[PDB]
Order: structure tokens, then sequence, then C-alpha cells
């Protein structure tokens, strides 16, 4: 084990302590960019980057990153990972940066005795009073179901999900991406017999000037990253969020402009669909902006169509489809009768069939107490709807 | 003394829960007080203190605007300072914020004037300006008000523009703002520029005036013991002089347009001379002077002797010792090559750009380096920048690299001289990054092989060639084997590119390949059986083995078996 | 226009901020967290400009504390930063010598600064002189 | 044996007295501890065990999970009518995601039963 | 240079303080330099003053002086090497706390001089009499030797094996296999009996390091190597996860009726792996997808521990789905099916598209349920479900190609449901399916017809399957389909700009118009018919069971 680092919710390094110097100052970053800011890949317990090993278990909030660079057990990791928290949990209560904030001395001093050149020492708790010198700093009935009515049946039993999300960008014609949320929700129809209740699980993009936010509906109960509810007969928005963090965008324009004198204008704009070849994006709208002196313009398309309004003073060009990693490129030549101009951003509609804040379901497990039906059934259908809100780059 | 010992009692807090006991037993002592003024505004410290960290303050408003109406300036500061930091929209409070301005305006103590001119400037809701819009320009036009005043009346009716522009309707006084431009305080002109800048943004032709005092100021500037600011006479007036010009057209008069051409001359004549000291805030004051005669000069775009002279300038900054100056040249000289009279001067510095691309570290000044070369680009210089971007792709950060090849394909289909460096154009490009290289533009490569007979030696030669490399892109194979499938004859008589050679070269990479890519060169296998009679045994046992006819894709099986039978039969 | 001016240290807490635009409360602190997302990445040989969000933010550290001025795209970015280095310098003679703590326990005096020199989105006084024959005035008074 | 479901926390209530919850007592517990449930072969065995040594305070073999060994509670989703082996008892659970996981161990047992029965009567 | 003062400011107030006599409120002093230094403040100038309170007799304020200078000990070691007459001044001290953590403090400094210092202070700790501290001192030769006189140290570890207290022997054998990375022999006698008899004794982290070191020795009789095995057999049984699977290791390595009793007592540890913490079971699911390669015959009853349960993360799921095609027999595949009919409806859409290609693994692995996994698909098909119902058109076409001409009754099903697809491989299939069998389907030409409208903005996928199926149409049915050809050969040759595309184009448009009857044998010919570690690689990470060549399913060459 070459060093503990403990992250907190955000991907900043509350605590850390290497133990070889094998692991630099590159490490404590390897893991924030290509683990907790993953976009679109599927999490793993232990993942490879550059010939250094991340080990990792969260505690409801809290990266605990275990790193090394050599051939190391790593059931041994993992079960010194856990030991490493509940020995934490036994001076703090629990594990989260508001205990761990009030607690670097107790860390530091668990830290060495604990873990020796990454070699696990004896963690009992009993031991560690004679060891450790300092100390934790410490911190009925549902009757009626209002929202759903009695003995409710169907022919058979389904259940729709839609995870419906827009996403919204402004993007800089460099490439950096200068702000960007996802605003969705989740809107079940359920139509189930009986009175059931009912698990729902999630991966964990959710947080439980756009800032993170999550509401839920009256019927959900918290209390693990699962939610037990009772659902009300028919369309019923099951949760309601937006989201800051690690956005996955799917397209990315790149206008490419050039002003030549003040009479003539030619506008490249590049289009790169950013999702998997499998997926297919559908309702395509580029609307690139002209200036308020434009005469007329002759405007080439490699596939979809465009045609200059100059009631909007835009070039709208619409694609009907677009498969994931591709490229498509507009050419227009602007004739002008001559201030300099203020470039209105190109904006951009679209619709992909994947949830782009990274939203994922996991399990719907449907029980009812007193029927003859179970989950398996019950048949469930899944669909993700991603749309965009505003979504555009500065020319 | 009594805020000190409270805030160091935050301070000795070791955890966050210690903090909230801590401040709710002293909130609830504030709110059981609720009095000396001295204990009452001792008590709004603490309050405002305790709403700086962010909990919720709920209360103590009614006695910060009892501290209002008091006639200690210390009791008043820090009454205003809690309205504009707490802002309340209880309608009984701004009655009686807005009575406790009055008071304050009605009086002639320049420092009670100052707290309630800066109140408004600061909260500036509309309820304030429902008030006060038609009070603020008669302080600012009455000879009888201090200079200090002056300064903060002009910048609270800015702010009561940008609120609401209805409020503020124009009329008799903006005739006597632009005679402030004449005013010997500078700190009064400073407050009046700006003010006269925004006000012309939406009527210009009612501040026209103010362009003949302006550029008679500003020549007394550039050519005052308190505004000098390291050795640079009076710079942030001189940039807010400089920006009030640029919302016109150049003047009407002509002496005023003359006047305006030696202080332009001036400013670039004192950019070319020996720094006056060696500290960056000189040269920082100094170059934000010059930063802004630039922007100006292309603004009108008028004298094309002053936009020669900026954009070489602008190339002495090229190769500066610090960032800051690096990244403002770039951005400035991708506006000044757009121009019809700087567009020849910019491109005299094209060694100098390329030599800054390759030693810049920054990502940010690196791309904007690559911005100005696909902006500078003529029918003269395309062969250069497009060969010298190739030459920096070869040792480019995989974090640049996708703009410059979409820039390099862009460049060359635009400017193709002839159909021979195009071809070798592009297959230069697939071989470096052909990762990043769209499919589109790797289709029309083929296209121009096939339409034209003259390029298929040279193009057949330098893909065998590109092929050599252990590292090729997939891309590069799939070019690879359709030329070569279709020209590998033009070639074949040089005895390292012998068929049985082309044929190993191609299947040595036939392997760790794409699926689509497996299925190209099973397209070229057979087209070296048409071709190379003396091959045909050794494809012919690559075509039957099992790994192809057994293969688990379909389209790689069909191609696969079709092609057996064709050599066969 | 200025957008606020911050004032933070490298452990994240802030020294001072003066909103010059209508925000919420949740998110006045949304934006701050997220300046120093992006002033304690850069190095001592990045550029002090940052584009950010649709404007852009402005700063120089001064060994344990950043300022952060935040002002419009279009805004003079080598003026704004020498206005920073303004406002150092009035602190430095107005606290005699300056440390961080100055900016703690005399929070409501450097309020009387920044309205003294940046008013309603814009540069009020430059002078140091008058700044310092104001600001002595008023403490007198 | 296999085991089915490991659920700590658990509260039992001696009933008073159909099957509503507020009748019961619901603030005196008569015993806590933590609950498995084990199986073998056909059957299911609910086991009360205490938290400390493990010794068996209750055990109630099921045989068919709609049936008459447990029982819901008409008010609520947590409470349970428990046969052990005779008497009944009150179970009680914190949330429903542990009266959840009580539910599905029991019938994704009996499920499995129905199956190798179907699997002999082919 | 403004903000920098030292005559007042917080450094200031601090350095105040740690300068005052009381004990109790330097100690509070140095946990606010800590607590500031870890958040990220500039502390350097506090630097020898703290070390001004090393001079003391207080346990806890010593410490805290120590945790100080760990933070500089990695980061910045030319600052910490400016404290090293204090160390060695502790390093005898009584209260061996402070002896075994001057000696940590002196190890974890990557300078070159500190050698000088790490000499006769540190051999005294490997003969220390408090076993705590030859415990630290065993790990400090491993940190020395990572920067011939620690070749006398060497031997010393040799020494501490030979320990009555285990967790000495646990480390000094953790220390001697890291050096014996780059230089250990484990001769039987007295080395293999008392690492066995320690291994009885000692902590459960050290338990991990003797059977990671047994795994070295190489045992030469097949009796000698039972006799190891008696006592490696009771480890697991141990309630860490890393016991059991080093236990393991030693066991599938010594492997030469005893081997009967050893393959029965390998299955129970196994499975009660899988109730632990999820990232213990993606660890052991890793190996147990090696050893049911290599050793089928230990789990080949146990599938039903191996069924993926709901509450599952995606990474013990896919995992658990692997290992239950490995266990697929005949025995077995009812409730497989069972099994794998049921994730199929689940809602997480990334599994259940493997939980449809997972059934087709059991088509093609289990030969005798063919017509069960057919019969399986084609339920799913009729839920309506838009990842299930072209996710089966894929495996169905695999199962054509395995199995032909038996299963074509359900084309007349599958045919319907052309407006269910959208995914480029899924229509790629349907199209594989009216190409073949067109002699089966009524009304092929109308199928394929309804393709070539939309011709482009299709994947080439589709227009390579589209042009090979309607050539297969025509060479099927000549005369119905003259229009079909004159058109997909137009848009291949003519429209498109894909060079893969038209060239195939031609090679279609010259045989037909050479001779069709040569055309039939070449494209209407029969096709021929149609997942495990190499056992050179294989048997290279059964060496390696416990660690994380067996999690990557990797050598140690690539990490």
């Amino acid at each position: 084990i070459g060093g503990l680092f403990i992250y907190n919710h955000k991907g900043e390094v509350l605590i850390s302590r290497v133990y070889r110097d094998d692991i630099g100052r590159n490490a404590v970053d390897a893991f924030r960019v290509n683990v907790i800011h993953a976009r679109q890949q599927v999490r793993s317990p232990v993942t490879n980057i550059a010939r250094t090993s991340f080990f990792h278990v969260k505690r409801s909030n809290i990266w605990l990153a275990a790193v090394t660079k050599q051939n190391v057990n790593a059931a041994m990791v993992f079960e010194f990972l856990y030991k490493m928290c509940d020995v934490m949990a036994a001076y703090f209560g629990k594990i989260s940066e508001e205990n761990i904030k009030n607690n670097f001395v107790l860390i530091y001093e668990l830290l060495d005795e604990i873990l020796d050149f990454g070699y696990p020492q004896n963690s009992e708790t009993g031991a560690l009073k004679t060891f450790i010198t300092q100390q934790g700093i410490k911190s009925q009935v549902t009757g009626q179901i209002g929202w759903r009515r009695e003995g409710i049946k169907y022919r058979r039993n389904e259940l729709f999900l839609d995870v419906l999300e827009s996403v919204n960008l402004l993007m800089s014609p460099q490439g950096q991406v200068l702000s960007a949320h996802v605003s969705g929700r989740v809107v079940m129809k359920s139509y189930l017999s009986g009175m059931p209740e009912c698990k729902f699980g999630m991966n964990d993009k959710i947080v439980i000037i756009a800032i993170d936010d999550c509401t839920f509906h009256q019927c959900v109960r918290l209390s693990e990253r699962s939610i037990s509810f009772i659902p009300p007969d028919g369309e019923f928005e099951l949760m309601r969020y937006r989201t800051t963090k690690d956005i996955i965008l799917p397209f990315r324009v790149i206008p490419l402009v050039r002003e030549v004198g003040r009479t003539k204008l030619e506008v490249k704009v590049v289009i790169k669909s950013n999702f998997k070849p499998s997926l297919l994006a559908q309702k395509i709208e580029v609307r690139i902006p002209t200036p308020l002196n434009t005469s007329g313009v002759q405007v080439i398309c490699m596939k979809g169509k465009a045609k200059y309004k100059a009631s909007e003073n835009a070039i709208v060009w619409k694609i009907k489809r677009m498969a994931g990693m591709k490229e498509s490129q507009i050419s227009a030549e602007i004739e002008l009768l001559p201030k300099k101009w203020a470039r209105p951003p190109i904006s951009m509609n679209f619709e992909v069939p994947f949830a782009p804040s990274g939203l994922k379901v996991r399990y719907l497990k449907v029980f009812e107490p007193k029927l003859n039906y179970s989950d398996h059934d019950v048949i469930k259908w899944v669909r993700y709807i991603g749309r965009s809100g505003i979504y555009e780059t500065r020319c | 003394r009594g805020l000190a010992v409270f805030i160091s009692d935050i301070r000795n807090c070791k955890s966050k829960e210690a903090e909230i006991k801590r401040i709710n037993k002293e909130l609830a002592n504030i709110r059981s007080k609720f009095l000396d003024g001295y204990s009452k505004k001792k008590y709004v410290c603490k309050l405002l203190f305790i709403f700086l960290l962010g909990h919720d303050i709920d209360f103590g408003h009614m006695e910060a605007v009892n501290l209002l109406s008091s006639n200690r300036y210390t009791e008043k500061q820090i009454g205003y300072l809690f309205i504009s930091v707490l802002v309340n929209s209880n309608s009984e409070l701004i009655r009686l914020i807005n009575n406790a301005i009055k008071n304050d305006l009605a009086s002639r103590n320049p420092t009670f004037m100052g707290l309630a001119l800066h109140c408004i400037a600061n909260v500036g809701s509309r309820e304030m300006a429902e008030a006060f819009a038609g009070e603020i320009p008669k302080i600012l036009v009455a000879g009888d008000t201090m200079d200090s005043v002056k300064q903060s009346a002009a910048l609270c009716l800015l702010r009561l523009y940008r609120t609401s522009p209805d409020l503020v309707p124009m009329g008799d006084w903006t005739s006597r703002v632009v005679h402030l431009l004449n005013d010997q305080h500078l700190g009064v002109v400073t407050a009046a520029t700006s003010l006269i800048t925004t006000l012309a943004q939406k009527n210009p032709e009612e501040f026209k005036t103010s362009v003949s005092l302006a550029v008679s100021r500003l020549s007394r500037i550039v050519t005052l013991q308190d505004y000098t600011y390291y050795f640079v006479p009076a710079p942030w007036l001189s940039v807010k002089l400089l920006r009030l010009l640029q919302c016109y057209p150049p003047p009407e008069d002509p002496a005023v347009r003359g006047r305006l051409t030696e202080c332009l001359e001036t400013i670039l004549n004192k950019a070319q001379e020996p720094p006056k000291s060696k500290k960056v805030q000189h040269s920082n004051a100094k170059n934000a002077v010059l930063f802004e005669a630039i922007s100006l000069i292309i603004h009108h775009d008028s004298e094309p002797n002053l936009l020669v002279r900026a954009c070489n300038q602008l190339g002495q900054f090229l190769q500066h010792r610090e960032t800051n100056l690096r990244y403002l040249a770039l951005e400035s000289m991708c506006t000044l090559a757009s121009s019809e009279f700087s567009h020849e001067a910019v491109k005299t510095h094209i060694e100098t750009v390329i030599n800054a691309l390759k030693t810049e570290r920054d990502v940010s000044v690196r791309q904007r380096a690559v911005d100005l070369l696909y902006a500078m680009c003529d029918r003269s210089n395309a062969q250069q920048i497009v060969a010298e971007m190739l030459s920096y792709l070869e040792t480019a950060d995989y974090s640049i690299r996708e703009e410059i090849v979409l820039k390099v394909a862009i460049l060359a289909e635009k400017y193709a001289v002839d159909y021979t460096w195009y071809v070798d154009t592009i297959l230069n490009l697939i071989r470096i990054a052909g990762d990043y290289v769209s499919e589109e533009v790797w289709y029309r490569v083929i296209q121009i092989v096939i339409n034209r007979d003259d390029v298929q030696g040279y193009a057949a030669k330098t893909v065998f060639e590109a092929l050599q490399a252990p590292a090729c892109h997939e891309n590069l194979v799939k070019v690879g084997g359709y030329i070569l499938g279709e020209f590998g004859n033009l070639i074949a008589g040089d005895p390292r590119s012998s068929p049985l050679i082309q044929f190993n070269l191609l299947h040595s990479k036939f392997h760790l390949c794409s699926v689509p890519t497996r299925a190209l060169l099973l397209s070229t296998y057979i087209k070296f059986v048409n071709l190379f009679p003396e091959v045909k045994a050794t494809i012919q046992d690559v075509l039957r083995s099992d790994s192809q006819l057994k293969n688990a894709d379909v389209e790689l099986q069909q191609r696969a078996v079709e092609y057996l039978r064709l050599s066969t039969v | 226009m200025i957008r606020f001016i911050l004032i933070q240290n490298r452990a994240g807490k802030t020294r001072l901020a003066k909103w010059y635009m209508q925000f919420d409360d949740d998110e006045k602190q949304k934006l701050i967290e997220e300046v120093h997302a992006v002033v304690t990445v850069r190095d001592a040989k990045h550029t002090n400009f940052v584009e950010f969000r649709n404007f852009k933010i402005i700063y120089r550290r001064y060994a344990g504390l950043y300022f952060c001025i935040c002002v419009d795209v279009n805004d003079n970015n080598l003026a704004y930063l020498e206005a920073i280095h303004n406002f150092v310098e009035v602190l430095n003679e107005y606290f005699h010598n300056v440390c961080e703590l100055d900016l703690v326990f005399n929070f409501y005096k450097v309020y009387t600064v920044v309205d003294e020199m940046f008013l309603a989105g814009e540069i009020r006084e430059t002078s140091q002189t008058k700044v310092l024959k104001q600001l002595l005035m008023l403490q007198s008074l | 044996e296999s085991v089915l479901c490991v659920k700590p926390e658990v509260h039992v209530y001696r009933i008073p007295p159909g099957y509503r919850a507020s009748e019961w007592q619901l603030d005196q517990p008569s015993w806590s501890g933590r609950l498995r449930i084990t199986a073998k072969g056909k059957v299911a065995y609910i086991k009360l065990e205490d938290r400390t040594s493990g010794e068996l305070f209750a055990q109630a073999p099921v045989d068919q999970f709609p049936g008459t060994a447990v029982e819901s509670v008409t008010d609520s989703s947590r409470y349970f009518v428990i046969r052990i082996e005779r008497a009944f008892i009150g179970l009680g659970f914190g949330d429903r995601g542990d009266a959840f996981d009580f539910n599905v161990a029991l019938q994704d047992h009996f499920k499995w039963v129905k199956q190798q029965c179907e699997f002999a009567k082919q | 240079k403004y903000f920098t003062t030292n005559k007042k400011g917080e450094i200031f107030e601090l350095k105040a303080e740690l300068n005052n006599e009381k004990k109790e409120k330097r100690k509070e002093a140095v946990k606010k330099v800590i607590a500031a230094m870890t958040v990220g403040k500039d502390v350097s100038s506090l630097f020898p003053d703290v070390v001004n309170c090393m001079q003391t007799d207080n346990l806890e304020l010593k410490k805290l002086v120590y945790l100080y200078l760990m933070n500089y000990a990695k980061s910045q070691p030319d600052m910490a090497i400016m404290a090293v007459n204090s160390f060695v001044k502790d390093c005898e001290d009584p209260n061996p706390l402070i002896r075994a953590l001057a000696v940590r403090t002196m190890g974890c400094i990557r300078v070159d001089k500190i050698t000088e210092y790490l000499c006769e202070p540190l051999r005294k700790c490997l003969k220390d009499e408090d076993p705590y501290v030859r415990k630290t001192a065993a790990v400090c030769v491993a940190k020395l030797h990572d920067i011939v006189e620690d070749q006398g140290f060497l031997d010393s570890l040799r020494d501490l094996i030979a320990d009555s207290n285990p967790m000495v022997v646990a480390n000094a054998v953790a220390a001697l296999s890291e050096i014996s990375e780059s230089h250990l022999l484990d001769l039987n006698p007295q080395n293999i009996n008392k690492l066995l008899t320690a291994l009885n004794e000692c902590t459960e982290w050290g338990q991990i390091f003797i059977l990671d070191c047994l795994s070295n020795y190489n045992p030469k009789d097949d009796r000698e190597a039972q006799s190891i095995c008696e006592r490696v057999t009771p480890r697991l049984s141990h309630a860490n996860s890393a016991v059991v699977l080093s236990a393991v290791k030693v066991l599938m390595k010594f492997l030469e009726d005893y081997y009967n009793m050893l393959l029965k007592k390998l299955a129970p540890p196994l499975v009660t792996l899988l109730s632990g913490e999820p990232e213990v079971q993606y660890v052991a699911l890793r190996n147990i997808n090696l050893i049911v390669q290599k050793r089928p015959e230990i789990l080949k009853q146990e599938i039903k521990v191996f069924f993926v349960k709901y509450n599952d993360p995606i990474y013990v799921k896919l995992e658990k789905l692997d290992i239950m095609i490995r266990l697929a027999s005949q025995a077995n595949i009812a409730q497989v099916l069972a099994e794998l009919k049921e994730y199929a409806t689940e809602v997480d859409v990334d599994f259940v598209r493997k939980a449809v290609r997972a059934i087709g693994r059991c088509a093609i692995k289990v030969e005798q349920s063919a017509e069960r996994c057919v019969s399986t698909l084609l339920d799913l098909i009729q839920t309506k479900v838009n990842y299930v119902v072209q996710e089966a058109i894929v495996v169905i076409r695999d199962i054509f190609r395995k199995y032909p001409n038996k299963y074509e009754s359900i084309i007349a099903t599958l045919c319907e449901n052309l407006d269910s697809l959208d995914e480029p491989d899924a229509r790629a299939a349907m199209i594989w399916i009216v190409g073949e069998y067109a002699e089966r389907i009524d009304n092929a030409d109308e199928l394929l017809e309804s393709f070539l409208e939309g011709f482009h903005d299709e994947s080439t996928q589709v227009q390579l399957t589209l042009l090979t199926a309607i050539v297969k149409l025509f060479l099927k049915k000549p005369s119905e389909t003259q229009e079909l050809v004159q058109q997909v050969l137009s848009l291949a040759t003519q429209d498109s700009d894909n060079p893969d595309l038209r060239d195939r184009g031609y090679i279609y448009w010259r045989l037909l118009s050479t001779d069709p009857v040569t055309a039939k044998e070449v494209v209407l010919s029969e096709k021929p018919l149609i997942d495990l570690i190499e056992p050179t690689l294989l048997d290279e990470l059964i060496c390696h069971i416990g660690s994380l060549a067996s999690v990557y399913h990797k050598p140690p060459n690539a990490f």
C-alpha cells in the first residue's frame, strides 16, 4: 500500500498519507480524474491507470482511496479498508467530512499505528488504547396510505420508468466547458394491482446559477442508496433533480469563423457526436447566427440540410439522425454590406436515448404482501430520453 | 473591544458544533438586548459577523435603522453596512430606510452624503430608484457638491441606470455631465467617464460633445503627482477615456481627429522606449493603456499607419517574459488579422508565431497560437503553415491534438494548390494522427487517387513506408490496404516493395485491428490474387484458415468464404 | 463592470466577499467554492485570466490570500490586475503592514476601503494619496 | 444449512390481544435482539438471537409464506405476528427496507421450493 | 511581500504560546499547527520552533511533534532532516513507544545522508527486548533497503523469525519478501516448522504474510508437501477473506485419497467468501473464475451460490454471470434458464443485455438445451420491450449459424418485429435472416425494399448486410427481384462514397454480369459452422490467486 487517501464528497483531499515514494503527487489527482470524475466509465472497486492500481471503498459520501504500485494481495487491502474505517467509526461515530475535519490529529495518529510502510499492523481497537493518545470528537406507525386507493386490480401488472432530463451548456469556442448542468425527473407510471411496496435503486450520481438539488415525491421514504415507497396509481413524478458535476455532453460544436475584411464572412461549424455508436441521436438542429447586414449566403452541407432565414438572421441546419462517434461539417459563405459584429452563441437542439447526467437504474423490486404475484411476474420497461435545453457554444 | 473578544471566541472553537452553540448563545443574548448607541452598534457588528459566516439572521433590522438616524459617523456607517449586506424586503423597513437617506442627502455633510450615496448604489432596488432617481442628477449637477460626493453620485446614477433605465430619463442634466470631463479633480473625471460610457451605449448622439472633450483631456494625460501609478500618468482614467471613444465612430472634426492621432502615436512611442522601472506593476500599467489604445485603433480601422505600428508592437510581446502579455498579444492579433489593412503585416509574423507555438507550455496560450495561424492563412503561405502544423503534431500533446487535425484538413482542401500536394498532406496527417481524422476527410483522399493517375505511383509509395511503423493508426491500415490493393503493381518493381512483402506488411497488421478494418483487408487480399499470381498460394491458406472461415462475425465470414471461391474457381 | 470581489485564503474560507450583482444566498456560496477550485489549481506561470461561466475572473496571490475580481469579458483585464494591487497597497498603509487577521477583526473597516475605491461595479478612486487622505479623516471623525 | 437474511436491531413486542398495530404496546419492547432467517430443506426458520451471545430466544418454522406462521399487521408494513415453537409473538422493524428484506427473502425461499417441487413433477 | 508580516498575524500568534512554559497548552498549539497544514496553510516558518518542543518528557507532546515531522518526511524531506539530532537521542530513551516512533520517523525520510544515522542505533532496535520495537525495526530494514552493513542487517531479519512474540515474526517475513523481489531460502527442518507454528498464533495480517511466503517454496517429496497441507487446511476457516484466499493459493500449489479429501475441503471456504462485503466478493469471484477453469471439479455442484441477487453491485452481477455459464451443464441447464429468463426482465438495461447474451452462450455450450434456449428467447420477444427484443435477434442469429435448418419456424414470428429495431447490429441481424432462408420467407423482397428507401443514414454494417442479402435474394429468386439489385447496386457503386462499399458493389456487379450460375456456388455455398484462459497464462495466474494478477487476469509484467 503506497498511500491512503481520504477524499470528500466533491473530490477534494481531506486528509492523506503516503507510505512509499513510488507514489507521487500525480497519484493524488490520478484518482480524482479517472475514478471519481469518470463520466461514462462503469464503476469497479479496483482500477488500473498508468502502472498504478486504485482501491476504493465509499462510506456514504467519502472516497477512501488506497493506492499501490505492487502486485499486492487485493483481498488484503479491502479487508484492511473495512478495518481502517471500523477503527475510525469507533472513535468518530460515523464517517463524514464534518467528523474528519474535527479529527485531523486522530487520523494521523491512526494512519501510522495501523499501517507501517504499507504493511498492516494490529488494528485491534483494544490494543490501540495503549498506543493512541488522542481522543475522538463526537458529534410511529403509518396508518392509512393517503395517495393510493384500495382494492386496485389489473389484468396484467406492468410498470414504466422514464428518466427525463435536459442538458444545459455554455462552452467557449476553444473547447473549455464554461457552465453545464442537467435538470431531470424520474416519471414512473404504475399499473400494479394490490398495494405493492417497492424498492428503487440507482447509481450514485445524485446528491440526496444551478445548484445540486434533489427533491422527492412525498411517498418516498429515505433511510445504502435505496428507496422504498408505495406508488400512486398512474402518472407519478418519483424524483426531481439537478446535477452539475461530471455531465455527459452528447455533442460538440467547433465554430471556425473567419472574417475577411468587413465585406465577406465564412463560417465552418463541425459537429462531433460524443457518445457510443450503438446509440442514435435524433431531431438535431444547429442554428448558426449571421450578422445583421447579411446580403445572401452560400451553404453546402455534408449531411442533413440547411437554409438561411433572414427573418431570424441565422442559418438553421437540421439533421434527422446522427450515430455516435461520428463527425459532420457545414460550410457557409456570407457576403456583407459595409462597428464589429457581436457574436451570438451557436445554439443547438437534439434528443439522445441516454441520460446525460449519468443516472442509471440498477434495480426495482416490486413486492405485494397479499397477492399471488411478484417481481418477475411484473413487466418492467425503462426508457432514457435525453434532451437539450440551453445548449450553446460561443461563436 | 467587545467585538474582537467574540471573533476569537469563534476562532478558538475546535469543531463545527462548538460554533453553532457559541453562535446561538450569542444570538440568544443579542435578542434579549432587543441601549447605548455604542452598545447598539457593537451588537450589529456581532450580528453582521454572524451573517458573514453564513448563519441565518432574522432580526436586527429595526435596530440598524435606528443607527441610521444617529449623528456619529461610526454608528451610521455600521448601520448602513448592515442594510447594504442584509437586504430585507419588508415594506415598512424600505420606507424607514428611504427617510433615513433623504435626511442624509438633504444634509450638506459630505461624509453623511457619501454613506447615503453608497447605500443606494449597493442595494439598488427599484423601491430606492422610485424615490431617489430624480434627486441624484440634481446632486451631480449642483456646483456646491463636494468632489468626492460628485464621484459617488455619478456612480450611484450609473447603477440606477443599469437597474432600471426607464426611471432614469435623460434631459437637462446630461449636458452638464459632459462638462465634468473638463474638471481638475481626476477622480471626478474617472466617475464621469464611466457614466458617459454606459449612457452612450443606447443614446450615443446626445453625448456626442464628449468625444471632443475626451481626446483633449487624454492628450494632456498621455503627454499629476497624486495620479501617477509607478511612473505612468493616470492609467485607469486613460483606459476609461479610450473605452469612451469606442462608443463612437472617428470624430466629425478633423482637428479632433488629428489630435487623436498623435496621442495614439505617443502611446505607441512610449512602448518602444526602455522602461522607467523594473517592477512588473510598471509594465502592466504601461501596457494597460496600450491594449486599450490598440483596441481603439482596431475599432476605427481608419489609419493604416497606426495598424502597422500596432501589429509590430504586438509582435514584440510574443517573445516576452510573462504569460500575461503573450496571451493578450495573441487575442489582439486574431482580431487584427481580419482587417483589410493590417492583414498583410500580420503575415510577416509567421515565423514568430510558430516559434511561440513550439515553446509555449501554457495550454491556453498554445491554443490561441493555433487560432492565429488559422486566421492569417492565405494562398501565399498555406504550404508553410500546414507543413509547420504537421511538424508540431508529431510531438504534440493529446490536449491540443484534436483541434489541430481539424484545422489541417480544413486548410488543406481550401487552399490546395494542386492535387499532388493535398494527397501528400492528408496521408501524412493520417500517419501522424489518424484517430482524429474524420472519415469524409479520409474518403475523399481515395477519390482523388482513383480519379487521377499521376499521384498513384506517389500515393501507393508513401503509404507503404507509412505502414512500416510498428504503431500505425487503424485508419492508416484502412487507407493502407485499399491503395496497395489497387496500386501495388505501381511499386512492385522495387525489391524492397515486392508483392510478397506488401502482403506480409498488411497481414502483420491484419490482427490487432478492428472488425471493419479486417473486412477491408480481406477485400485487397483477393486483389493481390488478381494482380499478383505468384502470391496466390500464400493468400489462400490465410483465407481457408479457421480464423477466417470459422470467424464469429457474419461479415468477416461471408467475405472470406466468397474470396476463397473466387481464387479457386 | 466588476461583478464581485473575493478575498480568500488557500484554506478556502473567505476574508471578504462584496457582491455587485443580484444573486441568491446559496448561489453566492456556490460561486465562492468554485472560484478557489479554479485559483488554487493554477500555478505561478499560468496567466491571471480565467473565463468563468460567462464572464472572466482576475486574480493575484499575496502569499496566503487570493484577491479575485470578476469582470465582464470585454473588460481590460490588464488594468483590473493593477486595481487589485492598488487595493492591497491601500490596505497596506491603512493597516500598517497588513496581515490576514486585520481582515478578520476589522471587516467593517475593509468595506469602507472597498466602497472608497470600487463603487457600483466600477473603479471609483485610483489615487492612493486621496484614499488615505479620506480614510484617516473618517478614522478621526 | 443456508442463511437467508440477517437483521440487527429487531424488536419483539408481547401481544396484548383483526391485528391492528396501535393495539399493542409499541413503546415497551419485550425483547430486543438480532434476527436471522435460516432455512434448510423445505422449511424456513425465523431464529431470534440476542445481540451479544447468540442464544435462541425463539424459533418459528414457516413452511409456506402467506400461511399462518407469519401474518402481517393491518395498520403498518413493519409489524408481524409470529407463531413461535404454540404461542404468538409480535415482531417489529426499524423501517420499510428492513421489513422489505424480511418479506422478500422468505418469498425468494418459497419461490425456489415451488420450483424444486415442480421439477420433481416433471 | 504584503501579507507576510512575522510581527503580527496567525503565524506570529502561534509562535507565541509554543514558546510558553505550560505544557498543556503547547499541546493545544501543535494541534493547531497540524490542523493548519492539513488544510493547506503554510507553516514552514514554524519549523525550528516546533522542534524546540521535542526536548520534553511528555509522551503526548512528543508524538504531536513527530506527527508534524512525518508530514514533511515525504513531500519536502530536506527540511525534516534538520531535526535528526533529536531523533537519535530518542531512539535509546525509555518508554519504548518513543524508540519505535523515532525509528519509523527516521526511516520514512528519503535522504541519502540519513543512512549514516540508520546505522548502530538501528541494530539495537533489531535486538531490543520490547517486541514492539523489534516489530518496528523489522520494517525499517525494508525502508532502508529501498533507499553491505545493511547486508549484515538482512541476517538479523532471519534471526527475528525465531521469536516468541509472533507479530515480530510476521513483519520480518513481510520485510524479507519485499527485499527478495530484488536480491531467502526456506529449507524445511526449522524454517517451515517454526513458520507454521507461528502461523497458528500470529495476528490476522501476519497469517497473510506467512501464507504468501510459503507459495514461493518448492517442495520435494510428495508426502512432505502433503505434510504441509494438513497445517494449511485449518486456515481456511478464518473470518478474513484474505487469509482464506491465501490458504487456497498454497493448497492450489501444493496439490501433488488425501487429494480427493482436499478438493472437497476447498468448496465450503470458496462459497463462504460470497457472504462478504461487495468489494471482497469481487476479489473472490475473479479468483473463482480462475479456479473453475483449472480445477472444474471443485465447484461443479455449487451453481446456486452464484445466482445473481438483485441488490448486488454491477461489478458483482457481471462476474457472477460469467461463472454461471462456466458451471452451466446439462444437469442444471433448466434452472439456469429459469434464472437467465428472470434476469432479462430486470430494469438494469446494462445487465439485461448481458443476460440475454448469456442465454446464447448456454445454447452453444450445452448442445442438448438448444431448443429450450430458442423457446426462452421467443418468450422474451413477446414482451415487446425495446432493449430485449433487439438484443434477442442478435442471439438468434448466432443460433441459426450454429444450428442451421432446425429452428426456422420462428422466422415468421421474428419478421413481424421490424419496427422495434433501431440498433445497427440488431437491424443487420434481421437482414441476415431475411437474406438467408428467403425461400421460406413469403415476402422477402417486400421486407428488403423497406430498407432501400433509407439506404443512406444507416450504418455500413447495415449497408453491407443489405447488399449481401439482396444479392442472395436474387440468386434464390431471379426474375422477381430484378428491380432490387438494379436499385441497390446503383446505391452502392454510384451514390455511396465509401470505397469499401462501392467495390463490394462492383464484385457483385461483375459476378452477376458474368455468370449467375457461377455466382451461385460463390455466394450461396454452405458456410462452415462455428472464452477460456490458455494454460500457459492460466497456470501462471493460479500462482497469484490472492493478488492483483488474478483480479486483473493479467500477468504481473503489465503492472
